[PDB]
């Protein structure tokens, strides 16, 4: 499973 | 920006002998940007239907591609890898030897 | 450390034709299982691995719906990026995240990582307590304020110490014939005369999972590091690996060079000869 | 089942006791965890955040997490007031990338009222005067009331009322009805008496 | 940053409602729910990207157009059953994070618009029975035959709204609870010192708010127009 949607820089 | 040179590897999937189908692979690795166009020829001739593998990379952030496609080898038929890069001023051209 | 769940995003700008291409792929160990490409036309999360086509319709549309708008925050880090060094529209530039967990023995957590890249060198990373962050230029810490502001390292933390090492052992045990397995390799020696007084000894090794392999030339029992050319390790396409080291020769004395390949699934070491 | 359970029955603690709401959800890769508190008529509003096994203290109100067990609860001290609502559990899923949420839980903190003088009273309309309503007051919080079993005649629950004039709280119901020959003896009939009420002339 | 308008709104069965949404946090992911009273939450329709809406549990007779990242505006259609409920609006930064709600907009959808009533306001003294064994005094208020249940009580002590000593019901009672379209009926109490009510100079004063048609909306009855008003009813200290 992937991993929550990310940060954004 | 970091541009780095396409490490290139010829070789077949099992040890090749003559008359058995066999694959012949491409490893490019080690190379910055992504965009890059690889080639397997038989004989100087562009072989169509190359399948690559997906793009991924390394620790240091470089890629990794394997270009191979279904083949069969005899005593005579050359065969190699045409890669094409922004680090490369012309395409470089990798021969594949039966002992490398 | 045993095993390894990892993932790998990129993200290359086309400007001028066209929108950022996002890529994605998956690996346990050194097999692949999932993959996506914003170029490719299925346009949804794909297998690449037996084991993981068993998966329900949730699993796959919730991991497209990640890829999705993972490759909307990499768009948006794209242009953010261009500013912090004010570089302009017109040079194409790339983004590379990463990250995953390392468990030991007992299968339980045993190493995190998650590193983010810009235009191939080292932007920010998660350190090992996965509590901090280590910011590579001054662009670097504005980041690292937004993001410890908004304690990014403690839900990152919870994907590396816990789902990760959970779906880790999820995917161990449902491919037990394809990741548990441990092949050795399939070794042999050819000869090749360059001159009338050298030749090469070619060590080869062939058929292996994983990846990890070390082949060392030793001369009558001592480690000899001259005139020994090494190749890194090569996929084979066939999920397994392939690497050789050869050695150039004087002719007539081939008896004392020895080759030794060390392997996961060698208890002891191979020695290779010519004869 | 849901992805996320909760018991939904109406769970009472006394004020200033600890109150333990509970929550338990089906692992969908399960990672975030929080607690919302609606108020009746409002929206929900987020109050509480764990992401790692143990307790987390912020304000009056703990949250404990555990993960082996699909378990996530949410600890209250000092019972107030204010804290009467329902508590919804939020889940999140990385199976999917979804978000669910609990049915909720209603929580209602009860007064602990001493020296009560339960009685019913009748107040009449201050400008109708032909209006007539009864009310339940004063009555201890053991005591319940139920809705009556004609139509004509309306009911309604407790309420604690707080003068901060003074120190103390009462709970009081009221009943009217348009019968027109109605006494205020005859609908909290239906509702359990403590027998200590006060019923004027 | 998130808002929802109206706070309360009512149409007639067969025609379409449009509730806005508008949020001000940038965050990539909407959603929508109705809550229905006593049974939780259910997903309607919720969004990820700027154009990418997916359906929800319970997406029948509803319709939604993510045009833009900064508003979700839902449409229900006469094809939903049941479009009575509260429904709320939430957005968050990512699928799987949590989520922040707007002020909800309470839909009521009717037969017809004949069901709508203002509620009927009075207020009660209180007894001297209770004036002397107790040393207090409550002033009991009931607001009647009104429908829908938009309503907002509110006691008013000398010209200032005042809560100590003010118990409102949590949400009124249907008056008769086997009908569909019954009418709701809602009871408040305010309690003050005998000494306090006993002053004839205390202005007492329930004040109810009730939220039923706009002026824009046709009324063919010869009844009086059940438009969004104020209802209320006084009263002053009796040394009696």
């Amino acid at each position: 499973i992937m991993d929550q949607v990310p940060f954004s820089v | 920006m970091i541009q780095r040179t396409p490490k290139i590897q010829v070789y077949s999937r099992h040890p090749a002998e003559n008359g058995k189908s066999n694959f012949l692979n491409c490893y490019v690795s080690g190379f910055h940007p992504s965009d890059i166009e690889v080639d397997l020829l038989k004989n100087g001739e562009r072989i169509e239907k190359v399948e690559h593998s997906d793009l991924s990379f390394s620790k240091d952030w470089s890629f990794y591609l394997l270009y191979y496609t279904e083949f069969t080898p005899t005593e005579k038929d050359e065969y190699a890898c045409r890669v094409n890069h922004v680090t490369l001023s012309q395409p470089k051209i990798v021969k594949w030897d039966r002992d490398m | 450390g045993s095993h390894s769940m990892r993932y790998f995003f990129t993200s290359v700008s086309r400007p001028g034709r066209g929108e950022p291409r996002f890529i994605a792929v998956g690996y346990v160990d050194d097999t692949q299982f999932v993959r996506f490409d914003s170029d490719a036309a299925s346009q949804r999360m794909e297998p690449r691995a037996p084991w993981i086509e068993q998966e329900g319709p949730e699993y796959w549309d919730g991991e497209t719906r990640k890829v999705k708008a993972h490759s909307q925050t990499h768009r948006v880090d794209l242009g953010t990026l261009r500013g912090y060094y004010n570089q302009s529209e017109a040079g194409s530039h790339t983004v590379q995240r990463m990250y995953g967990c390392d468990v030991g023995s007992d299968w339980r957590f045993l190493r995190g990582y998650h590193q983010y890249a810009y235009d191939g060198k080292d932007y920010i990373a998660l350190k090992e307590d996965l509590r901090s962050w280590t910011a590579a230029d001054m662009a670097a810490q504005t980041t690292k304020h937004k993001w410890e502001a908004a304690h990014v390292a403690e839900q990152l933390r919870a994907y590396l110490e816990g789902t990760c090492v959970e779906w880790l052992r999820r995917y161990l045990e449902n491919g037990k014939e394809t990741l548990q397995r441990t092949d050795a390799p399939k070794t042999h020696m050819t000869h090749h005369a360059v001159s009338d007084h050298e030749a090469t000894l070619r060590c080869w090794a062939l058929s292996f999972y994983p990846a990890e392999i070390t082949l060392t030339w030793q001369r009558d029992g001592e480690d000899q590091t001259q005139d020994t050319e090494l190749v890194e390790t090569r996929p084979a396409g066939d999920g397994t690996f392939q690497k050789w080291a050869a050695v150039v020769v004087p002719s007539g004395q081939e008896q004392r060079y020895t080759c030794h390949v060390q392997h996961e699934g060698l208890p002891k070491p191979l020695t290779l000869r010519w004869e | 089942q849901k992805e996320v359970e909760q018991n939904s029955g109406p769970l009472s603690v006394p004020e200033g006791a600890i109150a333990s709401l509970n929550c338990t959800y089906s692992d969908r890769g399960s990672q975030s965890f929080f607690w919302y508190r609606q108020y009746s008529g409002k929206s929900p509003e987020l109050i509480m955040s764990i992401y790692s096994n143990g307790d987390k203290e912020d304000g009056r109100f703990t949250a404990q997490l555990n993960k082996a067990s699909q378990y996530v609860s949410l600890l209250i001290r000092d019972s107030q007031p204010s804290d009467s609502a329902t508590y919804l559990c939020a889940v999140n899923a990385l199976l999917g990338n979804q978000f669910y949420f609990g049915t909720g839980t209603s929580l209602t903190v009860i007064p602990n009222i001493q020296n009560p003088d339960p009685a019913v009273y009748q107040l009449r309309d201050s400008k109708s005067s032909d209006k007539s309503v009864c009310l339940f007051t004063d009555f201890d919080s053991q005591t319940n009331v139920s809705q009556s079993k004609d139509s004509d005649v309306y009911i309604t629950d407790k309420c604690v009322l707080d003068m901060r004039s003074m120190d103390f709280k009462s709970n009081s119901a009221v009943a009217w009805s348009n019968k027109s020959d109605f006494a205020c003896a005859n609908a909290f009939n239906n509702s359990i008496i403590p027998e200590d009420t006060f019923f004027p002339s | 940053g998130i808002t929802q308008s109206p706070k309360y709104l009512f149409r007639k069965e067969g025609q379409n409602v449009t509730l806005s949404c508008e949020q001000n946090l940038n965050h990539d992911a909407m959603y929508w729910y109705r809550q229905d009273p006593g049974q939780g939450l259910r997903l309607i329709y919720y969004s990820q990207i700027v154009n990418d809406f997916q359906k929800g549990d319970i997406a029948e007779g509803y319709s939604v157009s993510r045009e833009k990242k900064e508003s979700f505006p839902l449409t229900v259609t006469s094809a939903q059953k049941n479009p009575t409920a509260f429904y709320l609006c939430a957005s968050s930064m990512g699928g799987t994070y949590e989520q922040y709600f707007g002020p909800g907009t309470r839909l009521t959808v009717t037969e017809d618009l004949k069901n709508v009533f203002p509620p009927e306001v009075a207020v009660f003294e209180p007894s001297e029975a209770e004036i002397s064994h107790t040393q207090k005094a409550t002033l009991v208020c009931l607001a009647t035959g009104f429908y829908p249940d938009h309503v907002e009580l509110s006691w008013w002590v000398n010209g200032k709204e005042v809560h100590s000593g003010v118990c409102t019901d949590p949400q009124p009672l249907k008056e008769q609870p086997a009908l569909n379209d019954s009418r709701y009926a809602l009871s408040s109490r305010l309690r003050v010192s005998a000494t306090f009510w006993q002053d004839p100079r205390n202005h007492f004063r329930c004040q109810v708010q009730f939220y039923g048609l706009s002026e824009n909306d046709e009324w063919t009855q010869d009844r009086a127009k059940p438009v969004t008003q104020i209802v209320s009813a006084e009263a002053w200290g009796r040394a009696d």
